[PDB]
C-alpha cells in the first residue's frame, strides 16, 4: 500500500485526478509559509531575496490530530509538519497493507522497520525557532520522523532517516530492500517528506541556478531554466513477496531490484553525468534479469533542466531504446517516458517516492497520464525519440496489461549530491483463481475516536462517503468490514454499526449521529477501561442452531470447539462438535450433550469477546453458566 | 426435565464430591460472583471440592451475591453488563439489582439476530471507551480472505502552526535597528 | 482544597517526560486522579 | 572401511553457542544466505496459527534476539523449536561447505536424530548438496515451527500458564535416573491408580535412555507432584522441553498431517537416498521415502512414539554392519552428550587436515567476513 | 580478505553489530534496558561469542 | 591504509563507498544564512559532506547520510558493514560529524 | 545403456547471453557467490 | 546451474564422459576432478 | 608493510563566517 499528500491532493486519488486532467499546481508561495514581496524580487539585490517565489504547496501541511497520536495541543505545533504528516500517511498506509500491531507474524514488534528520507528541517530552523521550547527538538530533529513512527505503533525494529538530498528516500527505499533481504526486517515502511518553512532554502537555491525563476519543472521544453519547488509526504509498506502471498495481502506491485552508484567522473559538484547513470540503468537490467523490451515505462528523473533532461535522455534511450548499426529501432514495443515533476514540483527528497506513487496508480488505473512540461518545443538536444520508438504522450494512451503478461517500469530518483538511484518493477501476481463474494451475509464496521467533537466529525464523514459510494459494487461492504475492524489503530472511544448492505450501516450510524448531535453534552461518557461484567446463562434457554453463525464465520472459535470436542472424545465423553454443525441433532440429544454443549459454547464466546480486549471486571454465572 | 438445586440431587453428590476432587484449583484473577454462596469470593479457599457438591444441591441465589457485589461496590449503575450465552435472562437480573439505566444486551437470541443484538450492545459497549484487537476476532477465512484497497480513514483534524512573522530572515546578520 | 483545586489544571496543560514535568512544576505519576487527590493527603 | 553417523539431537541441548557460532560463520554465502533466508519461510509460516500464540509471541529482529530469552527460558515451544532446527542445519551446512566437507552418501554414512534432529535428519537424507539441501532444509524450519506450535497448542489446552512464571515457560519433560524404563512405567502406573487424575492428564514414559536412565513427561504441577514422590537413590534433573511430546494418547494423525500441510503436493520431491536410522520403530533403517512421507513419519516420531535411545547405539551398528564397516565416526551436531556416543556405537562392533586453497581461497570468501578496520 | 590480500595494516575486526528500536518506552525521551539488553545478546548471538 | 585509487581489485574506484552520520548542519541556519549565496546549499546540506568526498577521489560507489540522531555514527557503520557484508563495496568509508 | 557426453566449447560460441543469463540466477546462492568471486579473484590475478 | 538448480546428477566415471576444446579443457579437468557441486567450486575457482 | 608515517602535510587557513549581533535571541521579533 502507498498514503501520501502531495500539491492539491489529500490522497493518491486526488493525485491521479493531478495527473490524468493535465493539471500543473504551480503558484507563488502562499502567506503561510513566508511573505513573497519582502523576499521576492525579479532582481535580487538585498541579501537573503530570491529571484522566485513558486512552488507547488501542501496548503493542509498544519493539519494534524493531536487526539490520536498521544499529543498535546501546545506540543503538536511544534512537531515539523514532515514528522506529523509522515505519522499520518504511514497510518493510512498500514490500513491500507497488511499490518496492525498484534495480528499475524509480519506485524510483530521489531520485525518492522522504519526509512525515511530527508533533505530539509526547515521547521526547527524558521517557525519553532522564534520561541524556542522543551518540544523543539522533540519536533524538530529528522531522526523522530521515522521514530514517532516506532514509539506509537510500537515497531520496535531499526529506525534511519536518509539524507542523500534530492535522491533522499529512493535511497531509504534502496536501503529498506537491503533490509528485507538481510532477514532484519520484513515489514519496511518506506516514505519520504519535504515540507519546508524556510525562505532561505528558497534563496540559495536560486542562487545557485538550480530553480526556474519562469514556472514549474518543464521537462523536455526547448526553454528549461530549472526546477522549482515542490511539497510532498509519502509512506509505503513493503514486504517480500512470499510473506505477502502467505497472508494474502493486497499487493499493488513488486519491486525486482534497486541499485545505487555515484557519479564520480563529473567535471563539476553539480550535475550528474550521464556515463554512470547508464552504467547503474544496465546494471539493473542485467541484475533483475530483463531486456530492453521487457520494460515499457521509464518513468525519469526530470529536474526540468536542458543539460539534465538532455543527459538522462541519452542514458535512458540507449539502455531501453538501443538502435541496430543499420539505423532500425532494438524495440518490438513502445516506450513512453515521462515526468511527475512537470505537475507537482521537485519534491526533492520525497521525489523517488512521489514518482513510485505515480506508477501505482498509473498501474492501478491502466493509464499513461498527459505530460505536461513541454510548453512551447520540444528540446533541440535530445535524441530522435521516434526513431527509436520512444515517445512523449500529449494526450493520455491506453495502457492495457497484456494476457499472462506483466509489464515492468524503470523509476530514476538522483541527486545534486550526486548519488543516482533506480529500481525495476513489475505488476503484481495475478490472483489466485478469481473473485469470490463474502459467504458472510452480515457485517459490522468500528468506528474510533480520543475526543467526542472528533468522534462526531468521524460519524459525519463516514456517513457523507457511504452516500458516495453506496451503490458501486457489492464488495464494498465486505471489504470495508475486513478492514475497519481490522486494519485501523483504533482508541478509546468507539462506535460500531452493522447490517447487510451499507443502507443498514447508514440507517444506524445516522441515529447515533442523531444522538450525539442531540441530547448530548460536551463531556464524554466514563473513560475509566469501561467495567465489564460477564453474566452466564444456565441451559435453560438455549436452542437449536445456537451459533452457528459463530461456528461458520469465525475461525478462533472453530479452533476452540472443535479442540473442545477432542478433548471430549478422549475423556470418553459425548461429540458436540456435531451440534453446531448439524441441528436436527438437537431433538434427540441426551442431557450430558446438551449440557457440555452450552459450556462449550459459554468457554468458546467468552475466548471470542476477550479476543476483543474485553477487560471483565468480574463475573457472575447463573447455575450451569458459572463453569464457564 | 428433573428439578436441578433441589433434594432430587441428594444421590449424586459423594461421587461429584470425587469428580470436584480431580481438578486443580487456583486463586481467581477477577473476582467470582457467587449464587451458590449469595458472596463475592476473591480466594481458592472457597473453591474447594465442597463448592461443587453445595452448587449442585444448593438453591441458586442472585439475589445476595448481587447485593453482596454491589455493597462492596464492584458493580453500579456505570458498569456494563454483558450477556455470554443464549438469551438475556441473568443481565436481566443484574439489572433490577443494581438500577435500570445499566446498559446490558446480549448478543445471541432467538427473537433477534445475532448482529441487531451485537450493534446495539457493541455500540454502547465500545463507546463506553474499551480496547479491542479485532485482528483476533477476525482473522478468520484462509481462503476468503482478500484485502483490496479503499480510501483512508476519516479524519478529524485541526490547524498546528507557528506563524513566520516580521521577516526576520532578511535581516540575518543585522543588529537591532 | 486550593491545592487540589490548582493540581488538577496543572494536570490538564501537561497530560513519564510528561509526569516528571507535572510533579517538578507542583514543586515550582507514571510509576508511583483519585490516587493522585490521595496522594496529596 | 569406515562410517561416520551424523546425529542431530533435540530440545535438551543448548543451541545458544551453537546460533552464536553460527552467525560468526563468515567462510561460506550459503551459511548466511540460509541462516539469513530461514526467518522468510519461517514467517510464511508463521501466520497461519492460532489466537493464543498470537499473544505470547514474542520479538525476534533476527535469529539473533531468541537468544536471551531461551536462556531465560521465556521463548515457546514454536520458535524455540525452530531455533534448534536452523542451529543444526546451519551446523552442517557450515561443516560441509565451510568446512570442506564432503556430503553424506549412501555407502559411507547414514543420518540419525531425536526429536528435533529427526526433521533436521530427512533434509540431509533427502539433498544431493548443500546447495540443493538449502531449500529442503527451509521446508524443514516450517515444519519445526509448525511442529512446536500445535504442541503448545494441545498443552497450552492440558494446563494453562502458571500465575509465578513471570513470562518464564515452564518444563513437561524431567529426566530419571536409577531405575529402569520398566520399573519406573509401573511406578507411573501404580501412582496413576492411587490419584485422581485423568486419561489424558496422567504422566508418562517418554523417553527409554539407558538400563537405569529414562525421561517421564507430564504437568509442572502433576510432573511435581510425581518427581516427589521419587526418593532418593533415584535422581531427578530438569530438561527445557517446553510442550508434551511423544505422547500417542494427545495426539494422532491428524496432527501429523496438519503439520506438514506447509509442504505442498507435487511429483518432483526428492527421496531419502542416505539411509536414517530410525531406531524409535520396528523398522530401524528407512531409505527412498519421498521427503514429504519421511518428514510426515519423521513428525510422527517427534509427536505419537516415544523416544528409546536405548536402542540407539545398536541400530546403528545393525547398519554398519549391513554395508560391512568396522567401526563409524561419530560427527554429532547439537547432540546433548555426543561425546560418549561413539565408544557406545563402536562397543557393538570389532585422523583428519586441512586442504589448502588458492592465495585467498582456504580462507572465507568475499562475500562476507570480520571487516577489518585500516 | 581484501585486507590481508592487499597487506594493509588492520589495527582491529569488527565481528558484528546491530540495531534495534526501544519502542516499549514510556517517553519518546529515554531509551529503556530491556530493548538494550536483547540487542547486546542480539550482537552477541549474530558475532557468536 | 596506503589507498591508492585502481591499484588493487579491492580500491577499485566503483568498488568504494562512503557513509557518514550527521546531526545537524548548524552552519547553513546561522553562519552562512546571514548572506546567503551560491555555494550556500552546496556548502550547507548533509548529504555533500560523503558526496564531496566521493567527487575529490573520483569514488564512483554508494553515497549517503544517516540521521539516528545520537546513534547515527554507528548506523551507518551498519549499513557499510551491511554493504561490504553483501558485496556491494569492496572498500567502505565509514565516519561521523 | 545410454551414455552421456559433457563437451565444452572454445572462445568461438558467444557467452555474451549465456553470462547475462547467469547474472540473473538467484535461486541457488552458490552460481551468485560463484560469479561474486569470480571477478574479485579475475582482477586480482 | 544445471547439476544444483537444475537438480541434474552429478557426472560418474561409470555413466559418462568429459570432453573439450581450448578453455573447456581448463573446465574439463575442473569438473572431472570432483565429486559434487561443492566439491567442484574451489577447482572450478582454481580454473578460472 | 605499511609503516605509521606523518598526515599530509595541510597548508591551513581559517575559513570561518562569523555569528554576529545575537539575532538569533530576537527570532520573530521586529526590527526596532
Amino acid at each position: 500500500a502507498a498514503s501520501g499528500r502531495f500539491p492539491q491532493s489529500s490522497s493518491m486519488d486526488q493525485f491521479w485526478d493531478v495527473l490524468i486532467n493535465g493539471v500543473d499546481t504551480h503558484e507563488l508561495v502562499p502567506p503561510t509559509r513566508w511573505n513573497a514581496a519582502t523576499h521576492v524580487s525579479e532582481d535580487p539585490k538585498a541579501k537573503n531575496v530570491s529571484g522566485t517565489g513558486f512552488g507547488c504547496w501542501l496548503h493542509e501541511a498544519g493539519e494534524f490530530d493531536a487526539a490520536y497520536f498521544n499529543m498535546s495541543p501546545r506540543e503538536a505545533p511544534q512537531v515539523d509538519p514532515a514528522q506529523r504528516l509522515a505519522l499520518l500517511t504511514a497510518t493510512e498506509a498500514l490500513e491500507q497493507a497488511g499490518v496492525v500491531p498484534n495480528r499475524t507474524s509480519s506485524t510483530q514488534k521489531n520485525r518492522v522497520g522504519v526509512w525515511y528520507g530527508a533533505t530539509s528541517n526547515d521547521w526547527m530552523e524558521t517557525n519553532s525557532a522564534q520561541n524556542v521550547d522543551t518540544y523543539f527538538i522533540p519536533g524538530g530533529n529528522r531522526a523522530f520522523i521515522p521514530g514517532r513512527v516506532n514509539y506509537f505503533h510500537k515497531f520496535s525494529g531499526p529506525s534511519y532517516t536518509i539524507d542523500t538530498a534530492c535522491s533522499s528516500s529512493l535511497a531509504a527505499l534502496h536501503m529498506a530492500c537491503n533490509a528485507l533481504w538481510r532477514g532484519e526486517v520484513d515489514t519496511a515502511i518506506v516514505g519520504g517528506t519535504n515540507v519546508l518553512t524556510n525562505p532561505d532554502m528558497t534563496a540559495g537555491l536560486d542562487a545557485g541556478h538550480f530553480l526556474s525563476r519562469s514556472g514549474n519543472c518543464k521537462t523536455f521544453d526547448d526553454e528549461a531554466d530549472g526546477y522549482c519547488r515542490g511539497e510532498a509526504v509519502v509512506t509505503l509498506i513493503l514486504k517480500r513477496l512470499p510473506d505477502a502471498q502467505a497472508d494474502k495481502d493486497p499487493i499493488q506491485a513488486s519491486i525486482l531490484g534497486i541499485a545505487t552508484n555515484h557519479s564520480a567522473e563529473a567535471a563539476s559538484i553539480t550535475r550528474p553525468h550521464a556515463g554512470a547513470q547508464q552504467d547503474l540503468f544496465q546494471q539493473v537490467l542485467t541484475e533483475t534479469g530483463l531486456t530492453a523490451n521487457d520494460i515499457s515505462v521509464c518513468e525519469m528523473h526530470g529536474t526540468g533542466t536542458q543539460a539534465g533532461d538532455s543527459g538522462e535522455t541519452t542514458s535512458v534511450v540507449e539502455t531501453l531504446a538501443p538502435l541496430n548499426r543499420s539505423g532500425s529501432a532494438v524495440r518490438t514495443t513502445p516506450l513512453y517516458i515521462g515526468a511527475v515533476k512537470s505537475n507537482v514540483g521537485h519534491a526533492e527528497s520525497a521525489a523517488g517516492v512521489s514518482s513510485l506513487a505515480k506508477i501505482l496508480l498509473m498501474l492501478k488505473h491502466s493509464k499513461i497520464p498527459p505530460h505536461v512540461g513541454i510548453k512551447t518545443k520540444l528540446n533541440h538536444r535530445l535524441p530522435d525519440l521516434a526513431a527509436r520508438n520512444t515517445h512523449i504522450a500529449r494526450s493520455e494512451v491506453p495502457w492495457p496489461r497484456p494476457k499472462n503478461g506483466k509489464r515492468r517500469v524503470l523509476l530514476n530518483n538522483f541527486s545534486a549530491a550526486g548519488g543516482n538511484t533506480c529500481l525495476v518493477l513489475e505488476d503484481a501476481p495475478e490472483p489466485e483463481d478469481s473473485q469470490e463474494v463474502d459467504p458472510r451475509e452480515h457485517h459490522i464496521v468500528a468506528l474510533s475516536a480520543k475526543t467526542p467533537d472528533s468522534m462526531v466529525n468521524n460519524l459525519t464523514n463516514m456517513i457523507t462517503w457511504i452516500d458516495k459510494h453506496s451503490g458501486d459494487s457489492l464488495a464494498t461492504l465486505p471489504q470495508l468490514s475486513y478492514t475497519t475492524t481490522a486494519r485501523r489503530v483504533h482508541h478509546r472511544h468507539r462506535a460500531v454499526a452493522t447490517g447487510t448492505d451499507l443502507l443498514q450501516i447508514r440507517s444506524s450510524l445516522q441515529e447515533q449521529l442523531d444522538r450525539r448531535v442531540s441530547g448530548e453534552r460536551s463531556i464524554p461518557h466514563p473513560p475509566n477501561g469501561p467495567s465489564f461484567v460477564l453474566a452466564f446463562t444456565g441451559q435453560g434457554s438455549a436452542f437449536a442452531g445456537m451459533g452457528v453463525d459463530l461456528y461458520k464465520r469465525f475461525a478462533s472459535f472453530r479452533s476452540d470447539i472443535a479442540r473442545y470436542d477432542q478433548i471430549c472424545e478422549g475423556m470418553s465423553l459425548p461429540s458436540i462438535k456435531a451440534m453446531f454443525e448439524d441441528e436436527k441433532v438437537f431433538s434427540t440429544a441426551s442431557p450430558t450433550l446438551q449440557q457440555l454443549t452450552h459450556v462449550c459454547f459459554q468457554m468458546a464466546l467468552y475466548r471470542l469477546w476477550k479476543s476483543l480486549g474485553v477487560q471483565a471486571k468480574a463475573v457472575v454465572g447463573h447455575a450451569l453458566g458459572e463453569y464457564a | 426435565p428433573m428439578a436441578f438445586h433441589t433434594g432430587q440431587v441428594d444421590p449424586i453428590l459423594p461421587e461429584l464430591l470425587q469428580v470436584a476432587a480431580a481438578c486443580s484449583i487456583q486463586d481467581p484473577q477477577i473476582p467470582v460472583i457467587s449464587p451458590a454462596y449469595g458472596k463475592v469470593i476473591r480466594s481458592a479457599k472457597d473453591f474447594q471440592p465442597e463448592y461443587f457438591t453445595h452448587h449442585c444441591r444448593s438453591s441458586v441465589n442472585m439475589v445476595d451475591a448481587l447485593q453482596s457485589a454491589v455493597e462492596e461496590g464492584l458493580l453500579d449503575k456505570n458498569v456494563i453488563g454483558l450477556e455470554i450465552g443464549p438469551g438475556p435472562v441473568v443481565t436481566q437480573f443484574v439489572k433490577e439489582a443494581v438500577g435500570t439505566t445499566m446498559q446490558t444486551f446480549a448478543s445471541i437470541n432467538k427473537d433477534k439476530d445475532t448482529w441487531q443484538l451485537m450493534t446495539q450492545a457493541l455500540a454502547k459497549f465500545y463507546l463506553a471507551g474499551a480496547s479491542v484487537e479485532w485482528s483476533r476476532y477476525h482473522e478468520d477465512f484462509p481462503g476468503a480472505q482478500k484485502v483490496l484497497e479503499l480510501p483512508a480513514y476519516g479524519w478529524a483534524l485541526k490547524n498546528y502552526w507557528l506563524q513566520y512573522v516580521n521577516d526576520w530572515s532578511l535581516r540575518k546578520g543585522d543588529p537591532a535597528v | 482544597g486550593t491545592v487540589w483545586r490548582d493540581a488538577l489544571k496543572i494536570l490538564s496543560e501537561e497530560s513519564s517526560l510528561m509526569s516528571l514535568v507535572i510533579t517538578s512544576r507542583l514543586r515550582d505519576l507514571f510509576e508511583e486522579i483519585f490516587d493522585l487527590r490521595k496522594r496529596f493527603s | 572401511a569406515q562410517m561416520r553417523v551424523v546425529a542431530f539431537g533435540d530440545q535438551t541441548y543448548d543451541c545458544s553457542e551453537a546460533v552464536s557460532q553460527l552467525l560468526r560463520v563468515r567462510d561460506d554465502a550459503i551459511v548466511v544466505d540460509f541462516l539469513e533466508r530461514a526467518p522468510a519461510v519461517l514467517k510464511a509460516e508463521l501466520a497461519r496459527l492460532s489466537s493464543e500464540q498470537q499473544e505470547e509471541t514474542p520479538r525476534f529482529a533476527t535469529l539473533a534476539e531468541l537468544v536471551p530469552r531461551y536462556r531465560a527460558g521465556t521463548l515457546n515451544p514454536a520458535v524455540s523449536q525452530a531455533l534448534t532446527c536452523i542451529a543444526q542445519l546451519g551446523l552442517f551446512i557450515r561443516q560441509h561447505s565451510s568446512g570442506q566437507e564432503a556430503y553424506p552418501t549412501a555407502h559411507d554414512s547414514c543420518i540419525t536424530g531425536v526429536a528435533t534432529g529427526a526433521l533436521t535428519a530427512v533434509a540431509v537424507g533427502s539433498a544431493s548438496s548443500v546447495t540443493a539441501l538449502v531449500p529442503l532444509a527451509l521446508h524443514t524450519v516450517a515444519v519445526a515451527v509448525r511442529l512446536g506450535a500445535r504442541a503448545w497448542e494441545i498443552g497450552s489446552c492440558l494446563a494453562d500458564a502458571r500465575r509465578g512464571a513471570n513470562g518464564r515457560y515452564a518444563s513437561w519433560t524431567s529426566a530419571v535416573g536409577g531405575i529402569s524404563p520398566q520399573d519406573l512405567q509401573d511406578r507411573i502406573s501404580a501412582y496413576t491408580a492411587e490419584q485422581a487424575l485423568a486419561s489424558v492428564s496422567v504422566p508418562y514414559l517418554s523417553a527409554a535412555v539407558g538400563p537405569g536412565q529414562s525421561s517421564v513427561s507430564a504437568a509442572p504441577v502433576i510432573l511435581d507432584a510425581f518427581l516427589s514422590t521419587l526418593l532418593r537413590p533415584l535422581t531427578t534433573t530438569r530438561l527445557p522441553i517446553t510442550a508434551p511430546y511423544h505422547a500417542p494418547h494427545l495426539f494422532t494423525a491428524k496432527d501429523v498431517q496438519h503439520v506438514t500441510d506447509c509442504l505442498p503436493p507435487s511429483e518432483a520431491w526428492p527421496t531419502v537416498r542416505i539411509p536414517i536410522i530410525s531406531f524409535s520403530r520396528d523398522e530401524a533403517v528407512s531409505r527412498g521415502a519421498s521427503f514429504p512421507a519421511a518428514m510426515s513419519e519423521a513428525v510422527r516420531d517427534c509427536l505419537i512414539r516415544p523416544i528409546a535411545l536405548d536402542r540407539m547405539a545398536v541400530s546403528i551398528a545393525n547398519h554398519a554392519r549391513d554395508l560391512g564397516k568396522d567401526s563409524v565416526l561419530p560427527s554429532p551436531i547439537a547432540l546433548s552428550f555426543s561425546d560418549k556416543l561413539g565408544p557406545q556405537v563402536n562397543s557393538h562392533l570389532p585422523t583428519s587436515k586441512s586442504i589448502p586453497s588458492a592465495i585467498g581461497a582456504e580462507q572465507q570468501p568475499m562475500a562476507k567476513s570480520p571487516i577489518a578496520i585500516l
